[PDB]
């Protein structure tokens, strides 16, 4: 799909791909999406039937968009399957709505789909299974195995295959690729449904588990209270800090005006808010809105580590008591 | 099938590549800065700018050219690229979150291929150096597959071997080769096994290496002259494999 | 109660102004919802905010919890167990629930999980039924089979309303469920059907009987899902005559046509001699029966048979392709009666109202291009 | 139902932008979470920079603060009774519309009883048309009935 | 600590009083220079009735912002400078918790010395509600500002005295806001008295011949109010006068 | 004073440990064990259906030709017998479920008693520290004398 | 797996000649029934295992508390020994007096 | 058990409901009146679950509790299971006293 | 006196908790578990 | 526990298919107030 | 997180020179492996050690 150009595509970024003259002669949706600033590479499986419904072409694919939402004669690819099973594009085709169209004649198969019918089972095999195991190992204090089991999902140090580091940290394909696995998580109150919808949350969950592991290892070593297990604890706390990185900077003053309750509660502002959201979705008084909040769980991890490091630096026990008698 | 990707290495390289993909074309030339430091006297933070200079022409006409950059903070600010040699400055008022650019008032490469100081006066006071000129254009004549097969060596070039004109896209290109005839005779079979090693590699028009990927196709040799293994059971109750 | 603030409280008790306002309003709302106070606005009460009053909106901490849940689900997700996890996952959780965790314990538990994974992953789809008239409405039920001799059957379903981009959403799909029933169908002559809004399976079985010369007897078995997820016993219907009447070949199964019918509250079952293509069934003689909710069984007459055929043969399996049967209907699915009101309201001054009336009978005409509905309200 | 779906979709859109924009995730870095700026810029232009204004729990300004809870409760609760009814929320407690969502109202504790007296005392001053609370007390001293 | 020393400020180009200190970088149009403005606020009368804030634009122009905490049915609002010049006038009663503003000009002659902005809510009955705040507006060359800040930070760090205490010491010692040995002498006595008598620094300042402070801070009343107005006697606020 | 402080610490440790156990009444493991017993009991209805199907099938002639029949006349009775044997096992399974649950309840009650005992010790000790402080002051006055 | 295999074998006619058949028509139902009964026994076994593991966990928790009680006793006693040593010094001074 | 979460309770409910359906849908096959006259005494009924070789059940109604043309709720007993291997031809079965 | 009062409260808590347990004796759960064992044993005659 | 009592009775009524219905008792015979005995005084039984 | 020897540690805490060197290097290694410190050699970290 070519990059968006308002002057050629219209005000809205809306577009769709359609398939025609396969099975029937109706126009069916094969792909929907938005027109982006860069081009878009879309791979589709184009089915073919036993007998073509058109001699010049066996399948039609076309793209429509806001400025030009309609189909037309000879618009889009018109695919032809020869007797050797090789598919090409009929020269009569108008391909000005595409950046590029090519037939993948050597592809007889496709990658396993984590958004499909068997997604449930693949998501348990690659994500939930090892996260469950890792959580159990941590509870039982088998730290080395808990680490192994989190690594199967994510490694901040990457993975080595045949003695070479591969270019990724996430070992779970749908997280690495950001594949959505829901349609509407707001139908019920279920934290997992939300994560299924937006995979980002599973990445964060894995990260939180890694921090839990490191802190727990730290505390274990710490509690042994020997010169060197305290040094070990520090090491483990530093790894947790490396993962959290920089503590966020917050403003001294926000745009918040301590507005009157009657104004804050005025549904007019809420209507205006919602209207702006729709305009944003469609590519088309709000200073009294409430602000987004920092995930306090992270604040607690930042605080926990700061206290642990403090206690080590000041020669205190895990409980903050002197390790030195007065 | 050879696959060339310009998305870039995680880090400022990714940021620079994203700018090249969003603001340019496969045939473009860019100045890529390689050393992005943090100015010790002007920075309020650990953030930095990630600039790329795009020249006008080279398949994408521009008025003079653009200094593209990525910025991580989100408050609006004026971004100034000041250059101490050139005694010049390019700016972007109320620069965008993420990618934005300053218009080059004059395309004079000598003023760009030098140290640049970037700041928005709030932070991200970046020391920019090590500029290298990068040609992103690629001919199929430089897209090659090298086949090592024991005592044999063969090479193939997309220019003659690829049947479908490769896409002119920057992010990714895919080269589909016709069956190549590789002489298997010459394979060195050791322990009845040999392998054809295929390396996918390519170069840019300016000679820049695009990297490589290596595959290996083992071949097992059936030895028709070795006798079948058998199982024997001796009358004294002794069983063995022959 | 009127001012939503006390005055009989000790001076030693302190609060904040935001907290007081909150407490005040919560009391206000409760009195209105409970109709302690007269003439509250029922429109407003019916809004979702108040619907979720008792749970979530009534208290700050539960309100904050649910709103935060949407923004930070990771603070609530516990890998130990999740809503909607599979049974294989329950087994794994239990398998690693002991304190003695090390690599051997875990790896064995993992491989146990994986074994079950394969058994599910390789289920073969045998047949299906769509619980609607139209292909794009309702949901499709499927029957699959584990690869063992005398193996186990499983079922799952997909929601067509969740087909939203030329593709099904992951949410569209239900997980595979086991069928705890002694099903041993002949040449996979089996269909799921929905009848009385319930899942039933019907299948034909073959028995070899000596007459010597042997020959075969065929029987139709039916079984259905119970409310607790278990399955009932099969019910046997003697259809040997119908199978015998069809001029089937020695190595064939009659095609089994089976679908629920809203009209006549009945399950329509027909058997047929399979053809290469659907055009040949247009005038085929179908041998069927009716199955009723109480397991009554009645022979279908030739007249009835021909009618159901004319309106369904387009969906019959052929020697070349399997088909998913839809719900039987001639033309329109129209309710036989309506007792459930969709809405209502009070007359002036709340003294009287129209209420609990009905539409006890709905009849209709459906001539070509002429649909008339006859209501006797 | 489509109108309800629109709210759910609007919340998913907004939440995704606010979630990805969060400095916490960006500081961790290794998460590799994309917060595309095209959507963030559009959002901030419509909400005046709001997506970047993340706040600590405990501020009145937080969307999960009790002030946010109060705002939602008031917005819906105020419509439970007719505006001309004796049970109208603003009739009973007009100071609610008046009160601001200030940080100080959230953090400073004061006698509940003093708030109660404040309400009654103002109500009496108003009804009796008196200048101040000391005129109310002077009046009460001779109010034999 | 940052807030206690420099005021609140953010990357949105927004400033706010910390305690009662407002500091802004006023950029002079067509000069490019910066005058740092430091505005100190004290309430003189009825602080509980209203918030009063003054923001420079420069050129003797200021934004006067205000918000009322209570309601009196004024027929009109009149804001006066030193009870002589009407700065702001508007008809109708102002509403509670509504922020209102006006652009005003102060004479250099008023700016240079402490001055009072009084706000009177005048009822149709002829009676009125009243509150007031004292403002002092200081101007600094940005370099002078930074040097004074540096001294204040280092001194506070060395002694642990709050900037409000330190300012009180300096004002007690000299008309100009400078640090010298007499100031350090009082810093010693202030600390000494705290240590010797187990007292709060504000008390120690009084023992160093400081005035009672009318400046509030943090979540605290001014010293003046803590001492004279914690409860009000029969609802009556105590204030200074003739 | 030092001795009493160490005593206080002892009580504090007990308090916190019993507090934690009281709050963490059922562990995840304990919950799963109870869940499993309930699940096993739940197979009763499925078992009955299978046994009935078995018995009915067994009443069907098996042998055909110039001799025949071979049906199991006692098939229903045997299946009936198995259902009852299964039911007995189920009753014991549920009884263990219930007993196990109550065992944990009673355990928690013991923890509450121990928690409260520790709490009382902390309060007594704090009171002892205060009487000691008074005694100390008297010793100081005696020194003064 | 064994029960399903058994049932399959039992559905095959076993008797041949001028009379025949003899298959077990109920073979599938019986296999299903036995698997479920076994499953119930397994669930109970697994539950017992879990209970046993948790019992040991809880046991350990009690031991930790008792360890800690003893620790407190040691600390109090050492503190008492210090108290006594002071008392002894005072007694020595009284002797000196 | 004490761990009663929402899911446990709904499953417990479906167990109840499953049994409810089994009884609610019982078919009546036959009956006997334990008296000389229809007007006195009580009638026993035999029913059947609609399952393969299903269970037979019995219950009875007291005619003395019939008043003003209606049986009192008290007139009827609950269905009781017939715990035996009953297998009649064409439902040729009667209760008798 | 305060120390003794805290001691008294401690003893009072123990007294009341053990009293309550003693008086309740068998709770509902305990009765159902025992009822089930009894019912299972009672199947002997039906089995025969 | 709240949910389960509401299935029997709700002082705030019920919203059914989006509309508040005119009842507080969700149990048809209590709402109807239909008798379910003939004579409870023949025995000692609060249910009767 | 550069010199790998802390400077905020109280004077009350003691170690040996070998132990400190070990701790220093281990922190260094973690940072390289975790890519805290960018442009680490692509070799080395891929070795068995």
């Amino acid at each position: 799909i070519p990059p968006y150009n308002l002057s050629t595509h219209g005000d809205e970024r809306w577009f769709k791909l359609y398939i025609k003259h396969v099975v029937d002669n109706n126009s069916h949706i094969i792909y929907s999406g938005q027109l982006t600033d860069t081009n878009i590479n879309i791979t589709l499986f184009i089915p073919l039937d036993d007998v073509p419904l058109n001699q010049d072409y066996h399948a039609k694919v076309y793209m429509t968009f806001k400025k030009s939402p309609s189909d037309g004669t000879w618009w889009g690819p018109h695919f032809v399957r020869d007797d050797k099973g090789i598919v090409t594009i009929n020269p009569k085709s108008i391909l000005t709505h595409f950046e590029s169209v090519n037939v993948l004649n050597n592809i007889s198969s496709e990658p396993m789909d984590f958004s499909g019918a068997n997604s449930l089972y693949f998501w348990e095999l690659f994500y939930y299974t090892p996260m469950l195991v890792a959580q159990r190992l941590l509870h039982e204090q088998n730290f080395d195995e808990a680490n192994r089991w989190l690594k199967y999902v994510w490694s901040p140090s990457g993975y080595i295959v045949h003695g070479q580091i591969q270019n990724y940290q996430w070992n779970v394909r749908p997280l690495l690729e950001d594949t959505s696995w829901n349609s509407d998580p707001l139908d019920s109150v279920d934290p997992d449904a939300v994560a299924q919808h937006d995979p980002m949350h599973y990445k964060v969950s894995t990260f939180m588990r890694t921090l839990d592991l490191l802190i727990a290892r730290g505390d274990h070593a710490y509690r042994q209270l020997e010169r060197d297990t305290l040094n070990e604890a520090k090491m483990w706390y530093m790894q947790a800090l490396h993962l959290l990185g920089d503590k966020p900077y917050l403003p001294l003053s926000t745009t918040w005006s301590d507005p009157r309750l009657d104004r804050a509660a005025d549904i007019t502002t809420q209507n205006a808010h919602d209207s702006a959201i729709v305009a944003l979705r469609q590519n088309i008084t709000l200073t009294d809105l409430f602000l987004p909040q920092i995930n306090e769980v992270m604040m607690n991890y930042w605080q926990t580590l700061a206290q642990r490091v403090y206690n080590l630096r000041h020669n205190l026990s895990i409980d903050g008591q002197p390790l030195y008698l007065p | 099938k050879l696959r060339i990707i310009h998305n870039g290495y995680e880090g400022q390289k990714r940021n620079q590549c994203n700018l090249m993909n969003k603001y340019g074309k496969l045939g473009d030339k860019f100045i890529v800065y390689t050393s992005l430091g943090v100015n010790p006297n002007n920075s309020s933070n650990k953030l930095m700018f990630y600039p790329v200079y795009q020249y006008s022409g080279n398949t994408s006409g521009l008025n003079q050219g653009r200094l593209l950059f990525h910025r991580d903070t989100t408050y609006p600010s004026k971004v100034e690229a000041w250059i101490p040699g050139a005694k010049r400055s390019l700016t972007n008022q109320n620069a965008a979150i993420g990618d934005d650019y300053a218009t080059d008032s004059l395309n004079k490469p000598d003023d760009l291929k030098q140290y640049i100081f970037m700041t928005d006066s709030k932070g991200t006071a970046t020391d920019v150096s090590g500029p290298v000129e990068i040609n992103t254009a690629i001919s199929p004549a430089k897209v090659q597959i090298i086949v090592k097969a024991g005592g044999k060596e063969q090479t193939f070039t997309a220019d003659k071997d690829v049947s479908i004109q490769p896409s002119p896209s920057f992010d990714e290109m895919n080269y589909q080769f016709n069956a190549l005839e590789i002489d298997g005779s010459g394979l060195n079979f050791i322990n009845n096994s040999a392998s054809i090693d295929v390396t996918f590699t390519a170069f840019a028009e300016d000679g820049r290496k695009l990297g490589y990927e290596s595959f290996s196709i083992p071949v097992t040799l059936k030895v028709s002259t070795d006798n079948a293994l058998t199982l024997h059971h001796n009358e004294n109750g002794a069983q063995y494999m022959q | 109660q009127y001012l939503l603030i006390d005055n009989q409280v000790s001076a030693a008790i302190k609060t904040t102004r935001i907290a007081e306002a909150i407490a005040s309003i919560q009391l206000y709302v409760n009195r209105a919802l409970e109709n302690v106070e007269e003439n509250a606005n029922s429109g407003v009460i019916s809004r979702q905010f108040f619907i979720d009053w008792d749970k979530y909106n009534k208290r700050y901490s539960t309100w904050a919890g649910v709103s935060q849940l949407v923004y930070y689900p990771e603070n609530y997700i516990d890998p130990t167990m999740r809503i909607g996890q599979t049974k294989m996952m329950d087994a794994l959780l239990q398998s690693v629930s002991q304190s003695q965790l090390n690599a051997d314990t875990v790896e064995d538990a993992f491989m146990s999980y994986l074994t079950s994974f394969e058994q599910v992953a390789n289920l073969k789809v045998i047949s299906a039924y769509h619980d609607n008239i139209n292909n794009d409405q309702g949901l499709t039920y499927f029957i699959g089979l584990s690869e063992t001799d005398a193996g186990e059957y499983y079922w799952r379903s997909v929601d067509h309303s969740k087909f939203n981009d030329g593709k099904f959403a992951a949410n569209a799909w239900s997980e595979w469920h086991k069928i705890d029933c002694p099903i041993n169908p002949y040449k996979s002559t089996i269909r799921p059907v929905i009848y009385k809004s319930r899942l039933y399976l019907l299948w034909l079985e073959q028995k070899e009987i000596t007459k010597t010369e042997t020959d075969y007897r065929y029987e139709l078995k039916l079984a259905h899902i119970r409310y607790d997820g278990t399955w009932n016993t099969p019910i046997t219907f003697d259809v040997n005559k119908k199978i015998s009447e069809l001029k089937l070949e020695k190595n064939r199964a009659p095609g089994l046509y089976c679908a629920g019918y809203q009209g006549e509250d009945t399950l329509l079952v027909m058997f047929y001699n399979q053809q290469d293509t659907l055009d040949s069934y247009k005038n085929a003689s179908m041998q069927g029966l009716y199955i009723f909710a109480d397991m009554a069984s009645k022979d279908m007459t030739p007249e009835q048979s021909n009618v159901y055929r004319d309106n369904s043969y387009q969906q019959f399996d052929t020697n070349n392709v399997r088909r998913v049967n839809n719900r039987y209907a001639e033309d329109y699915e129209i309710p036989s009666s309506v007792s459930s009101r969709k809405d209502y309201g009070w007359g002036d001054y709340y003294l009287s109202m129209v209420y609990n009336g009905d539409i006890p009978t709905i009849n209709y005409k459906a001539a070509s291009s002429d649909l008339k509905i006859y209501i006797s309200p | 139902h489509d109108a309800q779906q629109a709210q759910k979709d609007n919340r998913l859109y907004e939440a995704r932008i606010l979630k990805r924009a969060n400095p916490q995730l960006q500081n961790a870095v290794h998460l590799a979470i994309l917060a595309p700026n095209a959507e963030l810029i559009g959002y901030n232009n419509q909400f005046s920079g709001r997506a970047s204004q993340y706040v600590a729990p405990g501020t009145v300004s937080s969307m999960f603060s009790p002030a946010a809870y109060l705002t939602e409760l008031y917005r819906e609760a105020r419509n439970l009774h007719a505006s001309d009814s004796v049970y109208y929320l603003d009739t009973r407690r007009p100071d609610l519309k008046s009160m601001a969502l200030s940080q100080q109202n959230m953090d400073i504790e004061l006698s509940t009883l003093s708030l109660s007296n404040e309400l009654l005392l103002e109500s009496i001053k108003t009804e009796s048309k008196l200048e101040n609370y000391t005129k109310v007390m002077e009046m009460l001293s001779t109010f034999r009935p | 600590e940052l807030s206690q020393f420099i005021g609140k400020a953010s990357n949105f180009g927004q400033q706010e009083y910390s305690n009662n200190q407002l500091i802004t970088p006023v950029v002079n149009s067509s000069d490019g220079t910066v005058k740092v403005y430091r505005i100190t606020r004290e309430y003189t009368t009825n602080a509980y009735q209203m918030d009063v804030e003054l923001f420079p634009f420069g050129g003797e122009n200021y934004r006067l912002d205000y918000k009322f905490k209570n309601f009196y049915n004024a027929s009109y609002l009149s804001i006066k400078l030193n009870d002589k010049r009407e700065l702001v006038r508007t008809e109708g009663a102002p509403q509670v918790n509504i922020e209102y503003s006006a652009n005003i000009t102060l004479n250099t002659a008023d700016i240079s010395q402490p001055f009072e902005i009084g706000l009177t809510r005048v009822l149709p009955s002829g009676s009125w509600a009243y509150a007031a705040a004292k403002f002092t507006v200081e101007e600094y060359n940005q370099y002078s500002f930074l040097l004074k800040l540096n001294k204040a930070i280092r001194l506070s760090r060395a002694t642990e005295l709050s900037p409000t205490i330190l300012e009180g010491i300096v004002r007690s010692v000299n008309l100009q806001l400078d640090i010298n040995t007499d100031v350090l002498g009082k810093v010693f006595l202030t600390k000494y008295y705290m240590q010797r008598y187990a007292i709060h620094a504000e008390t120690a300042l009084i023992l160093c011949n400081a005035p009672i402070s009318q400046r509030s801070y943090d979540n605290q009343p001014s010293q003046f109010d803590r001492l004279f107005n914690t409860p009000l006697l029969n609802g009556q606020y105590f204030s200074t006068g003739d | 004073k030092t001795v009493l402080e160490k005593s206080k610490a002892g009580a504090q440790s007990r308090f916190d440990s019993y507090g934690k156990l009281y709050d963490e009444n059922i562990n995840a493991g304990e919950n799963q064990a109870m869940t499993l017993r309930a699940s096993a009991a739940g197979l009763t209805t499925a078992v009955q259906a299978s046994r009935l199907a078995g018995a009915a099938a067994d009443l069907v002639p098996n042998i055909f030709g110039f001799a025949g029949g071979g049906s199991r006349w006692g098939a229903i009775a045997e299946a009936t017998g198995y259902v009852m044997e299964f039911s007995a096992n189920v009753m014991n399974t549920e009884a263990d479920k219930i007993s196990q649950s109550e065992t944990y309840r009673r355990r928690r009650q013991e923890w509450e008693i121990q928690r409260n005992n520790a709490e009382a010790e902390l309060k007594q000790i704090d009171a002892q520290l205060k009487s000691l402080a008074v005694r100390r002051e008297a010793a100081v006055l005696q020194k003064t004398s």
